[PDB]
């Protein structure tokens, strides 16, 4: 259900660290 | 003779009272008079007789505005430039439940604030979460993303798609 944000919150982490 | 107001909250009072100086001081070179009153818990600010320009009125309506909303002095009284734009973006009545409303916020500024920061850095612009606001300050184009992403992350649309497409905006533009 809310593993989708929950997946998101993740990945918008992980890309940006991966950006920077 | 022009005149706004506005209310702040009582855990900002103490703040206010010891920059109050600095902000009259501020004020004072557009002759725009202001008063700090403790019992009604407000801020007012209007014209005199000596003003100049009047329309620095509107500017010095925003300035109290962002006090009232725990915007720092030295970053608020950047709105009295003349290039320099703010936005006040309410975020209480997109939810009706309220740890649901915190969920959604918490989103909004992320983890140590890095999400929050990264929007800083793509729409150029000062941003500060508190309570039902989102005090925004900068160039209008970039205030106008600042809404959507906050507006739209109010509404549970991940902001990961909005900060990735102002990325690639970013990128393009070089």
């Amino acid at each position: 259900p809310e593993a989708e944000n929950l997946q998101n919150d993740l990945e918008l982490q992980q890309f940006l660290r991966e950006s920077h | 003779e022009s005149s706004f107001m506005t209310l702040f909250p009582k855990y900002r009072e103490s703040y206010l009272k010891t920059i109050w100086n600095d902000v009259t001081r501020a004020l004072d070179k557009h002759n725009i008079a202001c008063v700090l009153d403790l019992v009604e818990g407000s801020m007012t600010v209007k014209t005199t007789r000596k003003t100049y320009d009047p329309a620095i009125i509107l500017k010095a309506r925003d300035l109290i505005k962002l006090l009232a909303r725990s915007v720092p002095f030295p970053q608020a009284v950047k709105i009295l430039q003349d290039d320099m734009a703010c936005d006040v973006i309410k975020i209480g009545n997109f939810v009706t439940n309220k740890e649901r409303f915190v969920k959604r916020r918490q989103r909004l500024v992320g983890p140590n604030g890095n999400t929050l920061k990264a929007l800083e850095l793509l729409t150029k612009c000062y941003i500060l979460v508190q309570g039902n606001t989102v005090s925004a300050m900068g160039p209008f184009k970039g205030l106008k993303e600042v809404r959507r992403v906050v507006e739209d992350c109010m509404k549970n649309i991940h902001p990961i798609y909005h900060i990735k497409e102002l990325m690639i905006k970013r990128e393009l533009a070089k």
